[PDB]
């Protein structure tokens, strides 16, 4: 039920160094 | 991973290393999908052309790792395998269709800051996210060029249009595979490479902020070649089988 939420990132409201690239591809990739 | 970078600590806490016991060596990547099930590629366990056909006591998995080689006493967990399950229609003779396997661990692993399962996609998540141009993420300890990293590597790569995937290879591809990587005209690079196979291609869902494993690193012709793409097992397409195995043999 807790899958895919990382203790050191999502759970602490911290973003990793390149995840924004993924999010931005939803805007610009198509 | 070719043209990637060092992972941050705890960036991919579902990352699993599949390890040969004797001699000791890294075989493949894999992923943690619950406290006692690990997902990998069938070809990591069974590939008869190379007299590869592992039994459970031949292998271990190492979870929570960052360094490729150091024993990380305070963070990694080493687990034994209870049972291997390979898709019955895994087609190693032709195209590696249905390149998927599950491994049940001998005991549940405790989750931690460094050890945590990835989600598997539902139908609508797969429909929405597995579209050409959207990027996912591949991680592993495989070679840096077609030469080994000190720590886990990461690269983000775009999903590619099926006709482009098909035209890039003479292998008969199926709907149980997708391909990813940059096109020559995009002028960027990156790929999985030897040792990364079996590991996860993940996407972060914009709908719920969770990471989902959309692919399993399956095969490529070389690494990071112009006009070639990495091929990945389509996890959603195979989810019916995953569920059947876990329902039958116990969560
Ligand atoms: C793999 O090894 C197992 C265990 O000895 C054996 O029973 C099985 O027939 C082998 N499978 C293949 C496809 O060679
Ligand atoms: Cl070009
Ligand atoms: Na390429």
């Amino acid at each position: 039920a807790d899958c895919g939420l990382r203790p050191l990132f999502e759970k602490k409201s911290l973003e990793d160094k390149t995840e924004r690239e993924l999010l931005e591809s939803y805007i610009d990739g198509r | 991973i070719v043209e990637g970078s060092d992972a941050e600590i705890g960036m991919s806490p579902w990352q699993v290393m599949l390890f040969r016991k004797s001699p000791q060596e890294l075989l493949c990547g894999a992923s943690l999908i619950s406290d006692r099930w690990v997902l990998t590629a069938a070809h990591c366990l069974l590939y008869p052309p190379w007299d590869k056909n592992f039994t459970e006591n031949d292998l271990l998995v190492r979870i929570g790792k960052h360094s490729r080689t150091r024993y990380e006493r305070n963070i990694e967990k080493i687990s034994m395998l209870e049972k291997i399950y390979i898709h019955p229609r895994y087609n190693w003779r032709e195209n590696l269709d249905r390149d998927i396997a599950l491994m049940k661990l001998k005991k549940p692993v405790a989750f931690s800051d460094y050890i945590h399962p990835v989600c598997l996609p539902d139908r609508e998540t797969a429909a929405s996210l597995l579209q050409a141009g959207y990027k996912g993420r591949v991680t592993g300890w495989g070679n840096l060029k077609e030469g080994q990293p000190s720590v886990l590597q990461v690269v983000n790569l775009p999903i590619v249009e099926r006709p482009v995937c098909k035209d890039s290879t003479r292998i008969r591809i199926t709907d149980n595979m997708f391909c990813a990587g940059y096109k020559p005209d995009e002028g960027k690079r990156g790929d999985a490479c030897e040792g990364d196979s079996g590991g996860p291609f993940v996407m972060k869902s914009p709908f719920n902020n969770r990471w989902y494993q959309m692919g399993i690193v399956s095969w490529g012709e070389g690494c990071d070649r112009d006009g070639k793409y990495g091929f990945y097992t389509h996890v959603f397409r195979l989810k019916k089988w995953i569920q059947k195995v876990i329902d039958q043999f116990g969560e």
